[PDB]
RNA sequence: UAAGUCGACAAGAAGAUGGGCUUGGAAGCAGCCAUAAUUUAAAGAUCUCGUAACAGAGCACUUGUUAAAUCUUAAAAGCAU
């Protein structure tokens, strides 16, 4: 069975580490030719930026990744201007019900969809549908969403 | 208060339970059959749900290349491949051409007052329908000579049904080479233009969908005989053809 | 196996059935679990 | 001017390329008109409610009739036949393709609370 | 049913035949990695004016190659033939292997 | 029963022969109940069995099919041997053209079989006696009953063969019963991909 | 309950998304807060396993096949174990 891994790693930023390393280096795949093909595909985003990825590991060890779009999680607190807290990364309400972070209005939420919506697997999606499933993720992070 | 002979208005006498999905659905598929004039079956065969929603990014995005620029009403949305109950959808063809509701006599109906009120019950889930499409069906003969009987044998194992508002041939050949390619009449689209069409797992679920049947204004139709309704470039301009003789 | 005077399934895999029945003996209820033997049960004494 | 985003209005942190610059917002008018209407899903006292709430809703609801007063059964139960017709026209095909979508909801919304009071009748 | 010892099949039937109707049902029961496994499969669909009689091809992985007419056998009474093939193959590998 | 409606389907080569109302007078029953003695030859050999009077059997030469049913639905003990005489049925039509077959795996080092003759012991002329070593300081030795053909294409795999399927299953429980599954290392006989879930350490 | 009840079998059981917090790690499944959406034949920000954490196997749920023409499921009551 090709088992599929799931890593968050750096823009360009890809060697054997905590994330990296231990994720994929115990399967058998040349973790060091896949740090140095992923360079390729991120040549073009910031350093650090996060980037998840769902790497295929098929029978023999014959990796091939797909890389996605940065979480939208990420992207609402980077776009809602949170506090950075613990750890150098923008923290998100521990309480969503009560405590409330930022304030993102729509046309935030309309090119934080436009930007989701680059993906093939989720370019079928309509726009009209696709903005209301990350207002509804707004709710569980402690974002208020402003008309 | 309401009394105990009292029925609410928007729920008659139903033949079997209303708030099973069994009921509920067959009452979606009767008004489908009325209001799609245009519709394709085909045939899935354990199509996953990556591979599902793949399929559908293509045709919404073969339908979106589709001119039109004469203030038509938007109709590239409304189209769906939807996968139905084929047991219950065989009962839809049943009530949607056995049944005649004209032939109901309207009776008193108590309302929240008491007051008698007469009502005919005429809706597709009633005790009514029920008992025409029985008797009907009981001629096995003469049923084959009727549209159901020459779509009975479609609606066999998993079937999947793509609905068209309107007939409107330029749809289908944005539809039909997607999901049944046939050159030169209905060549794929090409790898330099379209690459998504030709993936791994949209690649891997056309396999598994076949075009069984047509069926267009309530006729059934053989697959050879949809090419040529695709074949038209459109419906107004083939009748001013005639007109120009 | 335990020997309760109430004996009660403890999973799906539970089946009770009426075991030792014959013509000299009525027997006795059992709940026999083929994916957890710790759901064996009795009920009754010899 | 019903948004509080002005046109120019930069979009903080909503570019991760090299080659280029934040996003700015655009004119009001320029963006689709379903982006204004989405946002429409986001949903001592009690003694004064008591003396107010209760009483005037008794004298509007004029409690005389049994019309308004019904149990108005939801759209996941009813038996009138849909809005379908044949040869009705695309507006009446398009009007009547649409109520289909308005129930496939109902049956949406009944199967979040029979499946979450599924699993909260065995997690006790 | 077993698919995994089945290598390819090729169904030609009419689907506006009644008969035909337990051909199609074969075709479902094979599961989505048929494919991706490497199982060739051909399908036919004739004219619905002039119907030639329904044929049905199935091989395994030993070599065997069964041809059934769908006419005179229901879809249950073709799925057992097969897996009475495809069952010994099961106690054959089982009993030379290991 | 869901079970005793469906028609049986004789293959080419089986025979079905239905006997007669009968009674074998018994000095210690005052009324013994009537039964049909049925007979399935064919290839691999015969089988008979004997059925209540009860049940009743359309044998169907034209067709090749044989439909049981009882006189009333009503009394348990006619719905249970509708669906046991119909179970039996199948199993001897099913067997005397094909055959039954039963699997047997030896896990454990140290664990052989062979099938030798023991002159000895023989129950019948030309007995063949399965030899086991699992590990006890003696050898055992089983005969095989008189119908059942045991070989051994390996030595940690028997195969059994016979036409009756309760003679062939209760032999392999009979061997099975010197080495029961262990779970802690999957050592015994396991019957026909009979399996015994193992333990963390 | 022939609109296929009941049981079995085949497959599916998605996506935004590793929800946010917590933590060495918490990815449906230690714990805390939220749990209006979306797209689907359906799919709980998760009911029982499983992992150090992922993965993985089932469940709710969905379609199909087989198949009942007095034959589904629950409750109460009577007499028994
Ligand atoms: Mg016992
Ligand atoms: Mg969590
Ligand atoms: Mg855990
Ligand atoms: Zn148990």
């Amino acid at each position: 069975v090709e088992q599929v891994v799931k890593l968050i790693v750096g823009a360009g930023q890809a060697s054997p580490s905590p994330p990296v390393g231990p994720a994929l280096g115990s399967k058998g795949i040349k973790s060091m030719d896949f740090c140095k093909e992923f360079n390729a595909r991120t040549a073009h985003i910031n350093t650090g930026t996060p980037m998840p990825v769902r790497v295929t590991v098929r029978p023999d060890r014959s990796f091939h990744f797909d890389v996605r779009t940065p979480h939208t999680s990420w992207l609402l607190l980077n776009a809602a201007e949170a506090p950075i807290g613990k750890g150098g990364k923008r923290k998100g309400a521990s309480n969503p019900g009560k405590e409330v972070v930022g304030t993102v209005s729509l046309k935030h939420v309309y090119e934080i969809a436009k930007i989701k919506q680059s993906e093939l697997r989720l370019s079928g999606l309509p726009l009209e549908g696709l903005c209301r499933a990350v207002i509804y993720q707004a709710r569980s992070i402690g974002i208020n969403v402003i008309p | 208060r309401l009394p105990d002979d009292y029925v609410p208005p928007t729920q008659p006498p139903s033949a079997r339970p209303v708030d099973t999905r069994k009921s509920q659905l067959l009452r979606t598929y009767t008004s489908m059959l009325r209001s799609t004039p245009l519709m394709l079956i085909f045939q899935h065969n354990n199509l996953t749900a990556i591979e599902w929603a793949a399929i559908r990014r293509e045709l919404s995005l073969a339908l979106s290349n589709v001119p039109v620029p004469e203030g038509a009403p938007d109709i590239t949305s409304k189209i769906h491949l939807q996968v139905v109950r084929t047991r219950i959808f065989d009962v839809a063809l049943k009530t949607v051409e056995f049944f005649d509701p004209s032939t109901v006599e309207p009776t008193t109906a108590t309302t929240a007052t008491g007051t008698k009120v007469p009502a005919t019950y005429n809706h597709d889930l009633s005790k009514h329908a029920w008992k025409a499409v029985k008797e009907a069906t009981k001629n096995t003969e003469a049923v084959e000579k009727t549209v159901y009987g020459q779509l009975a044998p479609l609606l066999v194992g998993p079937v999947a049904i793509l609905t068209l508002p309107s007939v409107s041939p330029a749809h289908l050949g944005a539809a039909l080479s997607v999901l049944a390619p046939s050159p030169p009449a209905f060549p794929a689209p090409s790898r330099k233009k379209n690459p998504g069409y030709y993936d791994l797992t949209c690649q891997s679920g056309l396999q598994k969908l076949l075009l069984v049947g047509g069926r267009i204004e309530g006729k059934a139709f053989d697959y050879d005989g949809i090419k040529w309704v695709g074949g038209i470039e459109n419906g107004i301009e083939g009748l001013r053809a005639q007109l120009v003789h | 196996m335990k020997v309760h005077s109430a004996i009660k399934k403890r999973c799906e895999h539970c089946k009770v059935v009426r075991r030792k029945a014959n013509k000299r003996q009525n027997g006795y209820l059992y709940i026999i679990c083929p994916a957890n033997p710790r759901h064996k049960q009795r009920q009754g004494y010899r | 001017a019903i948004s509080s985003c002005p046109a120019g209005t930069k979009l903080n942190g909503l570019n991760y390329f090299k080659n280029k610059a934040d996003p700015v917002a655009l004119p009001d008018e320029e963006y689709p008109e379903w982006l204004w209407r989405c946002l429409e899903v986001q949903k001592k006292q009690r003694r004064l409610a008591m003396k107010r709430a209760r009483a005037q809703e008794a004298k509007i609801l004029a409690s005389g009739d049994l019309e308004a007063l019904a149990p108005k059964i939801p759209l996941q139960k009813q038996s009138v036949n849909l809005p379908g017709a044949v040869n009705g026209g695309v507006q009446d095909a398009v009007l009547a393709d649409e109520k289909r979508e308005e129930l496939r909801k109902a049956m949406r919304k009944e199967r979040k609370a029979k499946i979450k009071e599924s699993n909260y009748l065995k997690a006790m | 049913m077993l698919t995994r010892f089945i290598t390819d099949v090729s169904t030609r039937f009419n689907p506006f035949s009644a008969k035909a109707k337990a051909a199609r049902l074969f075709l479902s029961f094979l599961p989505p990695n048929a494919r991706s496994n490497g199982m060739n499969i051909t399908t036919q669909l004739l004219p619905r004016n002039s119907t030639e009689t329904p044929l049905l091809y199935v091989k395994f992985k030993d070599g065997k190659e069964m041809n059934l007419d769908v006419e005179n056998m229901g879809i249950k009474s073709i799925v057992e033939e097969v897996d009475r093939h495809s069952r010994i193959l099961q106690k054959q590998a089982d009993l030379n292997d290991g | 029963s869901k079970l005793g409606r469906t028609p049986l389907s004789i293959p080419p080569g089986v025979e079905i022969t239905i006997g007669e109302p009968f009674v074998k007078r018994d000095m210690t029953q005052w009324k013994q109940q009537p039964k049909r003695k049925i007979t399935v030859q064919g290839p691999l050999g015969q089988l008979e069995m004997d059925i209540p009077d009860f049940i009743k059997i359309d044998h169907d030469a034209e067709a090749r099919r044989a439909t049981l049913s009882v006189a009333n639905r009503d009394e348990k003990e006619q719905r249970e041997m509708w669906g046991t005489t119909w179970a039996y049925l199948n199993r001897f039509i099913m067997g005397v053209s094909e055959g039954h077959t039963a699997v047997l795996r030896l896990v454990g080092i140290g664990y052989r079989a062979t099938i030798d003759t023991r002159p000895e012991k023989e129950e019948y002329p030309g007995q063949q006696f399965v030899c086991l070593k699992l590990g006890f300081s003696h050898p055992v030795e089983m005969g095989v009953p008189k119908g059942m053909k045991a070989s051994t294409p390996q030595p940690t795999r028997i195969l059994l063969e016979g036409i009756n399927r309760e003679q062939v299953m209760t032999f392999a429980a009979d061997i099975r019963r010197w080495r029961v599954p262990e779970p802690y290392k999957g050592k015994g006989i396991f019957v026909n991909g009979e399996t015994i879930k193992l333990k963390q350490k």
